[PDB]
C-alpha cells in the first residue's frame, strides 16, 4: 500500500492496491493422445484446437449433436464438447479480483486486513462476505458505524481490525 | 496472461494507472451520491403500531411486514419493474438499508412533520 | 452408357416465393437464448425460387449455373431424387464431384467422370439401372457414408464451395401439403464437410415412367442475417438485414 | 415506460460493457485479435509489432470507454446532486418554488 | 467512397457505432432540452383583443 | 498509407465527439437552469434573491 501510494504514511481507509490471478495449474489436451480431464481446476483446456484458461465443471446444457462449443452474448467460449466422451463441459474463467488493503493510519497501528474482490474464500480470520473474501478482519455481530467502508453493507474498524 | 504483451505495456508508462484510478473515482463517486441522497439523517424514525392518522392511509408507501425485503408494495413493484478484467463492485448500502432509509423518512415526514429536518 | 431420352414435353420452369427457407447453422458453435448478426452467403427471404417438375411427361434436367451456391428444396415421395453433379466442364477434361444415394449407402467421389447428356438412375418394377459416366480415371477423394434420406416428405440441402470446403447442410421435413412450398421456418443443420479442393461452376440433378416429384433452385448472395437462438441452442427465427427497412 | 430512466442508464452501462468487451475480438489492423496465435505463429521481432498494434487499439478503446464512463458520472453526479436538493427541499419541508 | 478504406475501417470494430450513438444521443438530447424549457405549459393561453 | 490515414481521422473524430459530450453537458445544465428559471420566475414568483 505504501509502494502503491508514493507515501510511508498511509491514511486510515481502503486501497485498491493489486490484483489477484488464480494461476493456471495443469494442461489438458483433448482431441478426438488426450490427456485425462482434470474438473473443478483452473487448467489450460486445449479442445480439438480451441485454446483457453478455464475451470471446467458439469454443465446442464443439452448441446445439438452438430455443435461442440459454446458463446455467450460477448462472443466469449462458455461452454464446450468432449471429443472423448460427448459430455457437456462448462468453462468458467479462472478466478481474478482486485486486491485491496483495508488500514488505519499508520500513527495508530500497522494491522491491515486484505480484501479479494468478488473471490471465494475457498480459492486464496478469514470472513466470507459479498464483496469478496476478507482476511484478517474479526467478524462482529454487533452494527457500530462506518468507519472504513468495504461494501455490501460490510465496514471494517480499529478497536484489532473487525468488520 | 501474456508477459510480453504485458513487457511491451510498461513502454507507455502510467496509462493503466491512469485509467484504474479514474474509475476508482466513479465507484467512489457513486456511493457518494448515494449518501448524498438517501443518508441524510441520522436517527432511524419508525411509525407507531397504531395507524391512526385520522383517515390518511399510507400502507402503500410504509414498508410490508409480510414481506422478508421490509419493502413498501410501491418499492416492491419498482424493483420488480426494473430488470476479461471487468469486475463488479457491489455498492456500500444494499437495498435493505436504502429502503430502510427512506422508510426512515417517512417515519419522519408523517410523525413530525418537517421538524426532524431542521433538529429534534 | 448413355441414353437419350425424346419422349419429354416441352414446358417452360417454373417460379415461386423462397418464403423464409434457405437458412443454415452458419458454425458448429452452440448459442443459446441470444440473437446472432452474422455475414454469410445466405439465401434472400421471399425470393423468387426457381420451379422444376417431374410428373407423367415432365422430366426436368436442365444445365443450371452453380454461382457462389446453391439451395435445393424437394417435394418428394417414393425416392425418384437420388443424386448431384457438380463441375465446370462436366468431362474428362476437368474433375468433377458425385454425389449419389442408392438403395444401400451414400457415395461421394471426386473424379474426371465423362459424363452423359443425360445421367440417370433406375428402378425396375429393385435397382438395375445406372447410367451416369462412361469412364473415370482420376480420382483423388472417395467418401462412403450413411443414407441421407401428396407429397410427404421435404428435403432442403444447402451447398457452398469456399476455400477448397464444400459444405452440405440438410433438413429433413415431415409434411401433408400437395403442391408447393409450405410456409415455414426451419434451420439446416449442417451435414458434411467435403475437402475437395475443386472448381465448381455447373450441376445436374439426378419405356421409362417418372414418378411424381418436385424440385426447388435457389441462389445464395452474400448478406446479413440475425439469427434467434432458444433456450434449447436451436434456431427459430431470423431476419434478413437487407429485405426491407422493418427487418433492416 | 414508466421507468425510462433507469432502465435507460442500467441499458447504457451495460452497453458499455458489451462494446468493451467486443472490441477485444477486433485485430485493429493486425493479422489476429488473439495473442497466443500471434505468439505462436510468428517471430519475436514481427510479433512485438503485432502486439503493439493490439495494445494501441485496445488501450485505444479502453480510454474511450473510461472517457464516457466519466462523462456519464458527470451526468449522474449531477442527477444525484438534483435528487439530494428534492429530497432536503421536497421531503423534509415544504417547497415554495414552483414545479 | 474507397472500398478499401471501409475493409481497413472494418478491423477497428465498432468505434464508428460509438461515434453516431454519441452524436445521436447529443441530438435528442438538445430536443428534450428544449421541451424542457418551453413545452411546460398544455394550453395555449391567448390574450384579450 | 490509407491505415495511417485512417488512425489519425479516427483519432480527430473521437477528439471532436469529446468536445462535444463535454459540451453537451454544459447545455445541458445550462438548459435545466434555464427550465428552473422558467418554472421559478415566470410560472411564480420567487423568494430566492438573485
Ligand atoms: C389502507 O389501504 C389498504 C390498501 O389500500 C387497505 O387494505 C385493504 O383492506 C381490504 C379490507 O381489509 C382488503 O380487501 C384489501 O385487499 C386491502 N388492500 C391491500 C392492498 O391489501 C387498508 O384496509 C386501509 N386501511 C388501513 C387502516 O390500513
Ligand atoms: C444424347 O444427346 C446428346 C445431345 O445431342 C448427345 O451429345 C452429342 O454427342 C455428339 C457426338 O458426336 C456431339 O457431336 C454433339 O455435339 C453432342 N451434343 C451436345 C449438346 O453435347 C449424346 O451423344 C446423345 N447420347 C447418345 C448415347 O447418343
Ligand atoms: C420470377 O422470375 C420470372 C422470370 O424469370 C418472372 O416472370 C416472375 O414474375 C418472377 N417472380 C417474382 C415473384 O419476382
Ligand atoms: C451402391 O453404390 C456402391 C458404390 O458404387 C456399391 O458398392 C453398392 O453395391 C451399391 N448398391 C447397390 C444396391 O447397387
Ligand atoms: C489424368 O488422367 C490422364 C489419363 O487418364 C493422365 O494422362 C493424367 O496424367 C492424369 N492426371 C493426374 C493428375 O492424375
Ligand atoms: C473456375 O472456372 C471458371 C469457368 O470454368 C473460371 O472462370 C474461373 O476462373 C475458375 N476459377 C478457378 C479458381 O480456377
Ligand atoms: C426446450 O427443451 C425443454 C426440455 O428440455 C422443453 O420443455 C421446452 O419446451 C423446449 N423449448 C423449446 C422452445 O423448444
Amino acid at each position: 500500500t505504501k509502494c502503491t501510494l508514493k507515501s510511508f504514511t498511509v491514511e486510515k481507509g481502503i486501497y485498491q492496491t493489486s490484483n489477484f490471478r488464480v494461476q493456471p495449474t495443469e494442461s489438458i489436451v483433448r482431441f478426438p493422445k488426450s490427456t485425462n480431464l482434470v474438473k473443478n481446476k483452473c487448467v489450460n483446456f486445449n479442445f480439438n484446437g480451441l485454446t483457453g484458461t478455464g475451470v471446467l465443471t458439469e454443465s446442464n446444457k443439452k448441446f445439438l449433436p452438430f455443435q461442440q462449443f459454446g458463446r455467450d452474448i460477448a462472443d466469449t467460449t462458455d461452454a464446450v464438447r468432449d471429443p472423448q466422451t460427448l459430455e457437456i463441459l462448462d468453462i468458467t474463467p479462472c478466478s481474478f479480483g482486485g486486491v485491496s488493503v483495508i488500514t488505519p493510519g499508520t500513527n495508530t497501528s500497522n494491522q491491515v486486513a486484505v480484501l479479494y474482490q468478488g473471490v471465494n474464500c475457498t480459492e486464496v480470520n478469514v470472513f466470507q462476505t459479498r464483496a469478496g473474501c476478507l482476511i484478517g478482519a474479526e467478524h462482529v455481530n454487533n452494527s457500530y458505524e462506518c468507519d472504513i467502508p468495504i461494501g455490501a453493507g460490510i465496514c471494517a474498524s480499529y478497536q484489532s481490525i473487525i468488520a | 496472461d501474456s508477459t510480453e504483451c504485458s513487457n511491451l505495456l510498461l513502454q507507455y508508462g502510467s496509462f493503466c494507472t491512469q485509467l484504474n484510478r479514474a474509475l476508482t473515482g466513479i465507484a467512489v463517486e457513486q456511493d457518494k451520491n448515494t449518501q448524498e441522497v438517501f443518508a441524510q439523517v441520522k436517527q432511524i424514525y419508525k411509525t407507531p403500531p397504531i395507524k391512526d392518522f385520522g383517515g390518511f392511509n399510507f400502507s402503500q408507501i410504509l414498508p410490508d411486514p409480510s414481506k422478508p425485503s421490509k419493502r413498501s408494495p410501491i418499492e416492491d413493484l419498482l424493483f420488480n419493474k426494473v430488470t476479461n478484467g471487468l469486475t463488479v463492485l457491489p455498492p456500500l448500502l444494499t437495498d435493505e438499508m436504502i429502503a430502510q432509509y427512506t422508510s426512515a423518512l417517512l417515519a419522519g415526514t408523517i410523525t413530525s412533520g418537517w421538524t426532524f429536518g431542521a433538529g429534534p | 452408357q448413355c441414353v437419350n431420352f425424346t419422349t419429354r414435353t416441352q414446358l417452360p420452369p417454373a417460379y415461386t416465393n423462397s418464403f423464409t427457407r434457405g437458412v443454415y447453422y452458419p458454425d458448429k458453435v452452440f448459442r443459446s437464448s441470444v440473437l446472432h448478426s452474422t455475414q454469410d452467403l445466405f439465401l434472400p427471404f421471399f425470393s423468387n425460387v426457381t420451379w422444376f417438375h417431374a410428373i407423367h411427361k415432365r422430366f426436368a434436367n436442365p444445365v443450371l449455373p452453380f454461382n457462389d451456391g446453391v439451395y435445393f428444396a424437394s417435394t418428394e415421395k417414393s425416392n425418384i431424387i437420388r443424386g448431384w453433379i457438380f463441375g465446370t466442364t462436366l468431362d474428362s477434361k476437368t474433375q468433377s464431384l458425385l454425389i449419389v444415394n442408392n438403395a444401400t449407402n451414400v457415395v461421394i467421389k471426386v473424379c474426371e467422370f465423362q459424363f452423359c447428356n443425360d445421367p440417370f438412375l433406375g428402378v425396375y418394377y429393385m435397382e438395375s439401372e445406372f447410367r451416369v459416366y462412361s469412364s473415370a480415371n482420376n480420382c483423388t477423394f472417395e467418401y462412403v457414408s450413411q443414407p441421407f434420406l401428396n407429397f410427404k416428405n421435404l428435403r432442403e440441402f444447402v451447398f457452398k464451395n469456399i476455400d477448397g470446403y464444400f459444405k452440405i447442410y440438410s433438413k429433413h421435413t415431415p409434411i401433408n401439403l400437395v403442391r408447393g412450398l409450405p410456409q415455414g421456418f426451419s434451420a439446416l443443420e449442417p451435414l458434411v464437410d467435403l475437402p475437395i479442393g475443386i472448381n465448381i461452376t455447373r450441376f445436374q440433378t439426378l419405356g421409362w415412367t417418372a414418378g411424381a416429384a418436385a424440385y426447388y433452385v435457389g441462389y445464395l448472395q452474400p448478406r446479413t442475417f440475425l439469427l434467434k437462438y432458444n433456450e434449447n441452442g436451436t434456431i427459430t427465427d431470423a431476419v434478413d438485414c437487407a429485405l426491407d427497412p422493418l427487418s433492416e | 415506460s414508466a421507468l425510462g430512466k433507469l432502465q435507460d442508464v442500467v441499458n447504457q452501462n451495460a452497453q458499455a460493457l458489451n462494446t468493451l468487451v467486443k472490441q477485444l475480438s477486433s485485430n485493429f489492423g493486425a493479422i489476429s485479435s488473439v495473442l497466443n496465435d500471434i505468439l505462436s505463429r510468428l517471430d519475436p521481432p514481427e510479433a512485438e509489432v503485432q502486439i503493439d498494434r493490439l495494445i494501441t487499439g485496445r488501450l485505444q478503446s479502453l480510454q474511450t470507454y473510461v472517457t464516457q464512463q466519466l462523462i456519464r458520472a458527470a451526468e449522474i453526479r449531477a442527477s444525484a446532486n438534483l435528487a439530494a436538493t428534492k429530497m432536503s427541499e421536497c421531503v423534509l419541508g415544504q417547497s415554495k418554488r414552483v414545479d
